[PDB]
């Protein structure tokens, strides 16, 4: 803004596994409650009549939200993973106020 | 998707799931209290929604029992039910029979 800089964080912190696309869930690869490592496939979904797996981002204990056989939407909640919470805990405190409103340009 | 939509699935759950049965029977008691009825209704909603995917798999299994070769054999749309491992022998002797029958029938 002008000659000043402000940096906003894009939320990716809750460590919730999400479907990248629409489609259908066929099955899960690992046990509910089992530990998964980053890069390991944890789920099998099909969109396009063409099967695409799903790799975990973080290493932790996975618990599944959707049961095997389910409709998937992009960005939906598929499976949560428990991690050791290095940081970024409770970075919400959702602002509930009102933005500045002095002018109006209504003539 | 045509004959066993959600409404009928819920009707099925009404007579199967012990938890949903217990809650449904408890809510049937006249004049318990306002608060208790509200709690029971929310419990019923959560339980019936939670049980949809499993009873959906049950439903398609039920429908699958209608598509078996036993039914086709009773209705007379197939000739017989065969085993794979011995199909070679069966079809050999059958085709031999049919060819000889064709010869005599042409005569």
């Amino acid at each position: 803004i002008g000659n000043k800089t402000c940096v906003f964080e894009k939320e990716n912190d809750p460590s919730v596994m999400r479907s990248p696309s629409a489609g259908k869930l066929i099955q899960y690869i690992v046990e509910d409650g089992g530990h998964v490592f980053a890069g390991q496939c944890y789920a099998e979904i099909e969109v396009m009549k063409m099967v695409m797996t799903l790799t975990a981002v973080e290493s932790g204990c996975i618990h599944y939200v959707k049961r095997p056989g389910a409709a998937l939407d992009p960005g939906c909640v598929l499976a949560k993973m428990q991690l050791d919470n290095p940081s970024k805990v409770q970075q919400a405190e959702l602002h509930t106020g009102s933005l500045p409103r002095i002018q109006s340009t209504a003539l | 998707e045509i004959k066993f939509r959600r409404k009928d699935l819920v009707k099925t759950m009404r007579r199967v799931d012990p938890v949903y049965i217990h809650l449904a029977e408890r809510l049937g008691t006249p004049e318990l209290s306002t608060a208790e009825r509200k709690e029971l209704e929310n419990k019923l909603k959560e339980r019936e929604e939670f049980l949809i995917p499993i009873y959906h798999q049950v439903a398609v299994q039920f429908a699958d029992l209608h598509d078996t070769p036993g039914r086709m054999q009773e209705k007379g749309v197939i000739s017989d039910i065969l085993d794979w491992k011995t199909s070679r022998t069966f079809f050999y002797w059958r085709l031999r029979r049919l060819l000889l029958e064709d010869l005599v029938k042409k005569k």
